[PDB]
């Protein structure tokens, strides 16, 4: 039997910076 | 256990299976859901062809491991 | 009505800047005006990891013909590479490659690189499209091997 | 450019070779261009296809052939690799990108390559290329066994 | 239109940063910023677009960047 589980990216970003100050 | 299949589209699909279920049905889901082919596509485990009659247990695979699938192909 | 081609040629593009294989290079090139030739992409396929190419990145140009996406592009070392399956002329062969055999229109750029990469160091002895790598490799392959890692070094980063 | 010439290269025979006299050699060798490798083996080609074991035939043959590749291997410039290369593409030993028609009788340009080899002239660099496509598998050899044998027993030597 | 754009930043083991930057800035500042997230050194790495190297001078609209464009950036270490 098959479950789906789920579908994301391979690469995902990781973290999110703000370089605009 | 848990596996992921890691396409050529960025993207990963995991999916849950027995040890002891061939990976025939995961292939053929996988596809399914990418509307997708097998003569157009194949499956590598760690580098090595993945046949159909093959089981996570006797490819000694666990949980959340990473099935590659790539675009068939041979030069000439 | 080749527009078609340019439409399809500029979404691979946008979603090649986006997210593209980790050191591989694609770019279009541009015109003697400064505008993009969709048409003519240069492109660099890197040595895998583990295999006597590693560390060469490998010049291949990406000759794209109007009717693109029902036919193929023309893929072309620049300069052609000693490899079983690459023409003197440096015209890759490989089945994915040809209108008549595995390609299809929805075979993106992405996968079109990601193939060659694979025939590097995984190429069909049985069908060669050069007389001098398959003569060394089938006779010598301490001179193959040898010659394949003076290339990937010729042709590093 | 003499008519009796262009008429044999256009539909050779062993007959029209013998006909063009004891100046053969060199009149075949004026008329092809040594300077574009795939009309020396177009040349190449139409001379050994008429290749017959008889010695009359087998020296008219053997001498057009050292007068045409003597005249092209001198000159600094022609790729012998290409020469070579389109050889084996003719003969449909290696595939094409611009997909030829191979030529279906062997047994003339093989017993016609098997006497270039032993000459001064030929590159020995090139050897090692026809051993490798010469010892492949291919059908159309596999029919001139004597032939096919010879040439690699040829190419042994020594 | 906006002052500044999303630029992310691909590493070997297919680790991801993103940046917002204004498309004027020295691409210095996210050099320095993924370096200090990484806690690595400027020598260390390098940085590339289109397969160009990444100079600590140019900014992004020199670069003719657009949103959402991916970084790569490659280890300079060799083991001998």
């Amino acid at each position: 039997d098959i479950q789906f589980v789920s579908e994301g990216p391979l690469r995902p970003v990781l973290e999110y910076i703000d370089l605009v100050s | 256990i848990n596996l992921k299949v890691a396409g050529q589209d960025g993207s990963v699909v995991q999916f849950k299976i027995k040890r002891h279920t061939p990976l025939s049905k995961l292939m053929k889901a996988y596809c399914e859901r990418q509307g997708l082919s097998m003569r157009q596509i194949r499956f590598r485990f760690d580098g090595q062809p993945i046949n159909e009659t093959d089981t996570p247990a006797q490819l000694e695979m666990e949980d959340e491991d990473t099935i590659d699938v790539f675009q068939q192909q041979t030069g000439g | 009505m080749s527009g078609i081609a340019l439409s399809r040629l500029a979404q691979e593009r946008r979603a090649w800047r986006k997210d593209h294989p980790f050191g591989f290079v694609a770019v279009p090139t541009k015109n003697p005006d400064g505008t993009m030739n969709l048409m003519n992409w240069e492109c660099a396929i890197p040595g895998k990891k583990g295999t006597p190419w590693e560390g060469g990145l490998f010049k291949l140009r990406m000759l794209f013909k109007d009717d693109y996406p029902s036919s193929p592009p023309k893929c072309k070392f620049e300069p052609p590479l000693f490899h079983p399956n690459v023409y003197p002329s440096g015209t890759v062969c490989l089945s994915i490659l040809e209108e008549d055999k595995d390609w299809r229109p929805a075979i993106t750029i992405k996968q079109i690189l990601l193939g060659i990469q694979e025939l590097l160091n995984e190429p069909n002895i049985q069908d060669p499209a050069q007389a001098e790598a398959y003569t060394i490799y089938c006779q010598n392959r301490v001179e193959y091997e040898k010659r394949v890692r003076a290339q990937a070094k010729k042709f590093a980063p | 450019p003499p008519a009796d010439v262009s008429t044999f290269l256009a539909f050779p025979s062993p007959e029209k070779l013998l006909r063009l006299g004891p100046k053969s050699s060199v009149l075949i060798a004026q008329q092809t261009d040594t300077s574009d490798p795939e009309k020396v083996v177009s040349a190449f080609l139409k001379v050994s296809s008429v290749f017959k074991d008889e010695a009359t035939v087998r020296m008219a043959v053997q001498d057009a052939v050292d007068a045409l590749m003597q005249k092209a291997f001198n000159s600094s410039s022609f790729n012998s690799n290409t020469f070579l290369t389109r050889l084996l593409v003719h003969m449909g030993l290696l595939k094409s990108e611009d997909k030829v028609k191979a030529i279906a009788n062997l047994y003339g340009p093989l017993m016609a390559l098997n006497h270039m080899v032993q000459q001064d002239y030929f590159p020995k660099a090139l050897a090692p290329l026809l051993l490798a496509f010469v010892t492949k598998p291919n059908s159309a050899l596999e029919s001139c066994s004597f032939a096919r044998h010879s040439l690699l027993q040829t190419l042994y030597k020594v």
